[PDB]
């Protein structure tokens, strides 16, 4: 029994928390959908 | 059927992921559902398209989301963590550089049950889903978008 419940509208929020850095990474994507570093 | 962001639940109950309803199609990550049919109230949502390498699946119809990160602007993760109200987290993506081109990436680390949460541009368009990524020891998620 997998099921869904609505959680919200899809909207941008002006008052959003801001955080996180912006790394530049070399990666490879294999046949199984897995990313790895290169 | 209504447009919006949804929890994906399983049976006590556990939240295994998140997805996006748009234009009558439900969008989530393959690793969340493994393509299983989904219950919505008294109705059933059957898988329509899926791809393990993209880690994406759509239900009721073909993949509808086609906006893309512009490569310069901040975006918002509309995170729906287990047990928490949907909330917006604004960030500037970094980049996954691959042999086949660059993909935006967000260096945000939420519980696994947040996988499938949408990432939005300033217009409110879904530019991809959260939850397939790499570890650098912080997690970084690709901004994973399908093809319409």
């Amino acid at each position: 029994d997998m099921y869904i419940e609505r959680a919200g509208d899809i909207t941008w929020e002006k008052d959003a928390e801001v955080t996180g850095n912006s790394p530049r990474l070399d990666v490879a994507l294999d046949e199984s959908g897995d990313f790895s570093l290169v | 059927t209504t447009d919006g962001v949804y929890r994906v639940m399983t049976r006590g109950s556990t939240q295994v992921g998140v997805g996006v309803m748009q234009e009558g199609v439900f969008h989530t990550m393959w690793h969340v559902t493994k393509g299983a049919a989904l219950r919505s109230g008294e109705g059933r949502l059957d898988p329509y398209w899926g791809d393990v390498k993209q880690d994406l699946v759509s239900y009721c119809g073909p993949w509808k989301l086609d906006a893309a990160w512009d490569g310069l602007s901040e975006v918002q993760l509309l995170a729906v963590p287990p047990g928490e109200r949907a909330k917006n987290i604004q960030t500037l993506p970094g980049i996954f550089k691959t042999k086949d081109g660059d993909i935006g990436a967000v260096a945000l680390d939420y519980p696994a049950g947040t996988s499938g949460s949408p990432i939005l541009d300033k217009s409110g368009r879904v530019i991809g889903l959260y939850g397939n990524g790499v570890v650098i020891g912080s997690y970084v998620s690709a901004i994973t978008q399908g093809k319409r």
